């Protein structure tokens, strides 16, 4: 891929996921070596994230992070846009924070744990945004138990 | 005018003026009549005298 | 500041009521069952209420004093209130209040 | 278990009052009452901007007496406009408790009163606001016409010139309430300041 | 009885019973002295639920849910509902049913913009103008109820395959007569407003960001605008009906609560402009002429065409969306909004995830309460254009 | 065996102790273990069910589940 | 130094006066105009041709495939057949809508393949009681309001439904139409030459 | 006349069922509703738009569905004749129960007819429905008003 290439020459290795029926590609890069693809992508004119949130890649199989790119040109046509993505292994798992390389990792990081548990090292203020802090649970992962909470009941 | 037929209206001082429509149900003099059209088909009641039994 | 699992006829606060104030506490666990009077009550029901708020709250507690928890304790002594009034221990007010059947309307058990 | 779920089945049975002059008297208590509602400007979602298109100026509640309030001290209606989620619902109970005790509610919109679109497959939201506070009127409908606000307000009108100044007695709380020692090992709260100013902020980790 | 003053930074709740239209937000901020040392924003009160909903509803069944996220203008929102599988399907939607579709997202964005005037209008001034937008945004309204069969949200107008319906009868000419009738009062309000210099020194200076730091805090809607950047979703991805209609993309340069307020009376003065261009190029013109022609020629003339039609096939209520994930995007009010729709083989998405512009505005509250004032914080909090309802995802 | 809606019902240990069930809470709700479980999709080695109360289904494994 | 800031001073201060005096003569032209207010109780505004309202239900024309409960966002509607045993013919034995959960979307409306099922313009919906917001299969049909047979309301007309150039729907004469013409009567136009 | 004494609770009596002709603002015909309780009657209302055959709701029993939602299959639940439970569920010293009608512009003649001839049965029963209209609140027999 044009940008898999891009950073085959900075003498690193990522996957190859192809295109997704928009033209943008996709690759999966390590969850270790997460903050050297966004560094050396984020000199090569990406700057702008527009994506962040997680994603249950299976009822127990694994939980995904995807990121979204753009360059971003001042009065610009169809740009590049390359994503990426960072596969977490289920039970412990965690993947490293982006956003001292570019913000809006703040609150989409944030929500992304919220919703299916996935910490993020390095992050600041790491606490749930929604689902009041007190809660327990990750309720957008695949398989989560609602509680028996009266007000969820019915309208009996 | 009875249910099931095809009506339209006639009175010039009504929204639904010369719209056409079929008879759905009539009680107590008043009918209602179903207009299918546009999207979702609506139903407003009329008096007996503000329809007219179109061919 | 008060940690509390309010909703109705169920209210738990974490505090102790002095003179009508709450005075937070953190160990009191304070109830406030039907305020608003809801239904009608009786001794043998509201002990009953009494006795599960006791073994809910004592039995059945070694973690956090987090809101979550006391809402987890709310909804379970609201479920009992709910079956108390199913197996007619207790019914409707009937007053000239609000009168909206909030825990189910009356049937004929068929 | 005859009959699921009874009524009170009551004794002294009225205690009510019939002289010309008291209920002549009650009928200006209620007049007055009724006819100078003060809502809770407390809007949570979609349905507060239709409340809101009522007191615009295309037709305004005011007439028919109706100045929204601020703080719920002087409010004496609150129309709950809005999902309410698990996690605001204690925030609307207090607001609600902390109101003056001949008070109303108006729950508008279908997701306060049953739940609505949000019944099903919904982990956070209160499915109906019956179930925190005593609703008075409901109307139905994804937001409903500004004018069914107003049909759900002669609704409530007409309830509140019903009520008797000899019948006072089932406005107050009886508070039965209870205590039980427990051992829960209190945490620190998670929600303070330190936003900017927090050490995690200024400078990444090694 | 009392409170005991003593000299340190005070934290104050401006918590969620706001009594304004800025939804449930509760914003705890420190200050010392008339100044903001630092805010923590506590945002969720109204997060109900809608990711996995959608995961559990067919398309058609989650049309009517995806009015909510952000209220206002409830057809954006529905635009790129709609969008989401018509991409991975590639069903290609009629040139009648784009120009209604333009034409709806137009008059969506001047009733957005007319929600964020009237209470921004109201914190740096008087409560009048609160009742002359809801003059101004009943109009708008009562061609909603025409066209769709609601007001504002709740239209579910828009379909996989084109539109719903086509328009009523007499809707054109009303529409033009809307259009100017509102044009002079876009400039009216700049006349009544804007050169009051109290009022314009009031948001002189407060509130800013550096063009460098809105590309990093990703401030995708005209908050990027404002301090900048010719960048919006409708020209650099060539939006379904766009090159053909003129275009003045709004910016200004200095990033700032005015910078926000001019962009946005440019750009509610340029939707306009988008509106009249289309009206008077329909292709097809207005539905009673286009009736006419095909109960006149149309049983089989051209008027009768695939490219004249308001809707492509209708589909059935079992879609079954294909396989392969992709992000759609559409130039909102408030920016941008993105499904990341992935789906595998049914109805029912895998992950149906609401990238909200809203939720990435509010990022930069903190920021743009270093140090300003008190007083400026609910203009702060209105150059934004919060809705809650697109911060619940 | 669980197929085509059968009603199902957790058992009561097979679920905590499997690493798959650390999302929810260590407690567990009582609408798990009636023998109301309707089953919606199988996706090889896992099931959706249903849970007659008015919240999001839940993606288990058949390990976790008996026929009731 | 020090006179160029005592002439912005002054070119700032009648600036604020000339800027407040005009809102002023603004304002007190503004209590000339007719006021724009819809006096509800007594002059409902009549809705449009498309209001979604409350739903209408011809029993008879009901053949139970339970469409309205697929493509309800909730799956609403409460549909009870017992599917007799004459040939194939299911009956229906119960249908209803819970009003008070209903969304007012007409997904129902829409797909109902039998015209069975209609949107009316009821929006005087309020109860006391929730529980009295489930309507039968006989409370549904009961024959909607028709605001404008009504001796204590004048109707008025919503904007789009006002003639050309007009705006507002108060003072109006008894023969306005809606804003063109319809297409039966451009072809017949059309027709003669 | 500005202020009104006990005649509207003599006409109740007199007639069974009456019908209301309040104004379309609802603040005035409560303090009719308050002289009937003030008597012994007790009132409940119950917005007649969403009432069934008003024979099944009223007289015998009838099945309420509820709302599944996708869970809980149908299920009915019976609840008991609305009337003749609350004949029962009378104060000691009872006068009566009076049932009041808010809505009632949406029943038919049919169903005005067959309220009108129930209170002369079930004894202990009156009627007043709120049929909409006039701008003082008069009242009329529910047996006239029809035919
Ligand atoms: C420093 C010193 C200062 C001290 C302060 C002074 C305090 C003053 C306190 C008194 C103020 C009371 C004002 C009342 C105005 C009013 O009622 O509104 C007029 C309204 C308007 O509706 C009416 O109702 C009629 C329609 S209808 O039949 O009611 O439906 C019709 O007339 C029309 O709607 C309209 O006219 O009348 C009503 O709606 C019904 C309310 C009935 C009012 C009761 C009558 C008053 C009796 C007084 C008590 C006397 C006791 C002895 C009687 C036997
Ligand atoms: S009641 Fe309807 S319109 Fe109001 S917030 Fe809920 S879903 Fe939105
Ligand atoms: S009304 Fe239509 S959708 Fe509903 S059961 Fe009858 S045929 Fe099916
Ligand atoms: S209006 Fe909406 S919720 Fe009600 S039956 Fe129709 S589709 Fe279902």
């Amino acid at each position: 891929g044009p940008v898999g290439r891009l950073l085959q020459s900075q003498n690193l290795s990522v996957e190859s996921l192809g295109r997704d029926a928009s033209g943008v590609e996709m690759i999966k890069v390590d969850r270790d070596r997460l903050l050297a693809v966004c560094q050396t992508l984020y000199a090569d004119g990406f700057n702008y994230l527009r994506c962040q949130a997680a994603y249950d890649s299976g009822p127990g199989q694994d939980l995904v992070s995807t990121y979204h790119l753009i360059k971003l040109s001042d009065n610009a046509d169809r740009p590049p846009e390359v994503r990426i993505k960072v596969f977490v292994p289920r039970d412990d798992p965690r993947v490293p924070s982006v956003y001292w390389i570019w913000k809006t990792a703040d609150w989409q990081e944030r929500e992304s744990y919220d919703m299916f548990g996935i910490v993020y090292e390095g992050h600041p203020n790491l606490k749930r945004i929604l689902m009041p802090e007190d809660w327990v649970g990750w309720p957008l992962r695949k398989d989560y138990i609602t509680p028996d909470f009266y007000e969820l009941q019915e309208a009996y | 005018i009875l249910p099931g037929m095809t009506v339209k209206v006639t009175n010039p001082n009504d929204t639904y003026y010369q719209f056409q429509g079929i008879v759905q149900r009539i009680t107590d003099g008043k009918v209602a009549v179903l207009f299918e059209g546009g999207n979702w088909d609506k139903l407003v009641t009329f008096q007996a005298s503000e329809l007219e039994p179109v061919v | 500041m008060l940690l509390k699992s309010t909703t109705r006829h169920v209210h738990i606060y974490a505090g102790h009521v002095v003179d009508g104030e709450v005075h937070p506490d953190t160990e009191t666990l304070t109830l406030n069952v039907d305020p608003d009077n809801e239904l009608e009550w009786n001794e043998a029901a509201l002990a009953k209420v009494e006795a599960k708020f006791r073994e809910l709250v004592a039995n059945a507690a070694g973690e956090d004093l987090t809101e979550y928890n006391l809402r987890r304790i709310g909804s379970d002594l609201e479920h009992f209130i709910r079956s108390l009034l199913m197996q007619g221990e207790i019914g409707y007010n009937l007053n000239s209040r609000v009168r909206n059947y909030s825990l189910g309307i009356p049937r004929v058990n068929h | 278990p005859a009959i699921l779920n009874p009524i009170a089945r009551p004794e002294v049975p009225q205690e009510l009052a019939e002289n010309i002059i008291l209920t002549s008297l009650n009928d200006v208590y209620d007049w007055a009452r009724l006819s100078s509602l003060w809502p809770l400007m407390y809007g949570t979602a979609c349905c507060f901007i239709e409340f809101a298109a009522m007191i615009g100026s295309r037709f305004d509640f005011d007439r028919f007496g109706l100045v929204p309030r601020n703080s719920p001290r002087q409010a004496d209606l609150i129309i709950t406009s809005g999902t309410i989620t698990m996690k605001m619902a204690p925030a609307l109970v207090r607001l609600y408790e902390q109101m003056p005790s001949p008070k109303y509610v108006i729950a508008m919109g279908a997701c306060t009163i049953t739940g609505g679109m949000f019944s099903s497959d919904s982990y956070s939201a209160v499915r109906g606001v019956d179930k925190l506070i005593p609703v008075d009127v409901y109307l139905p409908g994804c937001p409903p016409r500004p004018e069914a606000i107003m049909d759900a307000i002669v609704k409530l009108r007409k309830k509140i010139a019903n009520e008797h100044i000899n019948e006072r007695g089932n406005l107050a709380q009886t508070h039965r309430l209870f205590t039980a020692k427990h051992k829960m090992k209190p945490v620190p709260p998670i929600l303070t300041g330190q936003y900017l100013n927090a050490p995690s902020r200024q400078a990444p980790p090694p | 009885p009392k409170i005991e003053t003593r000299t340190e930074p005070m934290v104050i709740n401006m918590g969620p019973h706001h009594p304004s239209m800025h939804g449930v937000l509760r914003l705890m901020v420190t200050l010392d002295g008339e100044d903001v040392i630092d805010c923590e924003p506590v945002i969720g009160y109204l997060h109900r639920g809608m990711e996995k909903i959608a995961e559990n509803r067919t398309n058609i069944m989650f049309i009517p849910y995806v009015s909510r996220w952000d209220y206002a203008a409830g057809m954006f929102n529905e635009a790129v509902t709609v969008n989401a599988p018509e991409k991975l399907a590639g069903i290609p939607v009629p040139k009648r049913a784009s120009y209604i579709r333009v034409i709806m997202l137009e008059l969506n964005r001047i009733a957005n913009h007319l929600l964020w005037l009237g209470p921004f209008l109201a914190d740096v001034g008087a409560q009048t103008p609160f009742f002359y937008i809801f003059r101004e945004r009943e109009y708008i309204y009562d061609l909603f109820e025409a066209a769709t069969g609601m007001r504002f949200i709740n239209n579910n107008y828009f379909r996989i395959g084109g539109v719903a319906a086509d328009l009523t009868y007499g809707w054109v000419t009303k529409c033009r007569d809307f259009c100017d009738y509102f044009l002079p009062k876009v400039d009216e309000y700049e006349r009544l407003i804007t050169n009051n210099p109290i009022f314009v020194r009031r948001l002189q200076g407060v509130g800013k960001i550096s063009r460098e730091e809105a590309i990093n805090w990703g401030l995708s809607g005209p908050m990027l605008r404002a301090s900048g950047v010719k960048w919006d979703l409708r020209k650099v991805d060539h939006y379904e009906c766009y090159d053909d209609f003129d275009w003045d993309v709004p910016v200004a340069t200095e990033g700032d609560c005015l910078a926000r307020y001019i962009v946005r009376i440019q750009e509610m003065r340029e939707s306009v402009k988008i509106i009249r261009q289309a009206l008077d190029g329909l292709p097809g013109g207005p539905y009673e002429n286009l009736e006419a022609k095909r109960m006149l020629e149309g049983a089989k003339s051209e008027w009768n065409g695939f490219d004249y039609q308001y809707i492509g096939k209708k589909l059935s209520p079992t879609f079954k969306i294909p396989k392969g994930e992709h992000y759609v995007r559409v130039e909102s009010g408030k920016g941008e909004l993105g499904i990341y729709l992935i789906g595998d083989d049914n109805v029912f998405p895998w992950r149906w995830k609401i990238r909200p512009p809203d939720f990435n505005n509010l990022q930069v509250l903190p920021q743009l309460l270093k140090g300003m004032k008190v007083a400026d914080i609910v203009a702060i909090l209105g150059s934004i254009d919060v809705i809650m309802g697109s911060v619940d995802r | 065996a669980i197929k085509k809606g059968d009603l199902v019902k957790v058992v009561a240990e097979k679920l905590a102790n499997s690493l798959e069930a650390l999302a929810s809470d260590h407690r567990y709700p009582p609408y798990l273990f009636e023998g109301r479980g309707e089953v919606v999709d199988i996706r090889g080695d896992y099931a959706q069910i249903k849970f007659p109360v008015p919240t999001p289904t839940v993606w288990l494994r058949l390990d976790q589940l008996e026929v009731a | 130094k020090f006179l160029n800031q005592i002439t912005n001073y002054a070119k700032e201060a009648v600036q604020s006066a000339k800027y407040i005096g005009q809102g002023l003569s603004v304002t007190f032209d503004h209590m000339r105009r007719r006021p724009i207010t819809v006096q509800y109780p007594y002059e409902k505004l009549i809705p449009s041709e498309r209001f979604r309202g409350r739903i209408h239900f011809e029993f008879d024309k009901c053949i139970a495939c339970e469409v309205c409960v697929r493509v309800c966002p909730i799956n609403l509607p409460v549909v009870d057949w017992v599917f007799n045993k004459e040939l194939k013919k299911k009956e229906l034995k119960h249908y209803s809508i819970d009003f008070g959960v209903c969304i007012f979307c007409a997904n129902c409306v829409e797909y109902c393949p039998t015209n069975c099922l209609s949107v009316t313009e009821e929006y005087e919906l309020a109860t006391y009681d929730r529980h009295e917001l489930n309507y039968d299969s006989v409370a549904m049909g009961r024959i909607p309001y028709k605001v404008t047979q009504d001796p204590m309301v004048t109707p008025i007309r919503e904007f789009a439904y006002l003639p050309a150039g007009v705006m507002s729907g108060h003072d109006l004469p008894a023969g306005a139409q809606r804003a063109g013409e319809r297409p039966e009567a451009i072809a017949n136009t059309a027709k003669s030459s | 006349g500005l202020l009104a004494g006990y005649q509207f609770v003599k006409d109740l009596e007199s007639a069974g069922a009456l019908a209301l002709f309040v104004p379309p603002e609802g603040g005035f015909e409560g303090r009719y509703q308050r002289r009937l309780r003030s008597k012994g009657y007790t009132t409940l209302p119950m917005s007649a738009p969403g009432l069934g055959d008003l024979a099944a709701y009223l007289t015998q029993e009838h099945g309420i569905r509820p709302a599944h939602t996708g869970k809980e299959d149908i299920r009915v639940y019976f609840q008991p004749p609305l009337v003749t439970y609350h004949l029962e569920n009378l104060p000691p010293n009872a006068k009566g129960l009076v049932l009041w009608l808010i809505d009632g512009k949406r029943l038919s003649k049919q169903e005005f007819a067959y309220l009108a001839q129930l209170t002369q049965t079930l004894p202990k029963f009156k009627v007043v429905v709120e049929v909409g209209g006039d701008r003082v609140v008069r009242w009329e027999p529910l047996a006239d008003w029809v035919a």
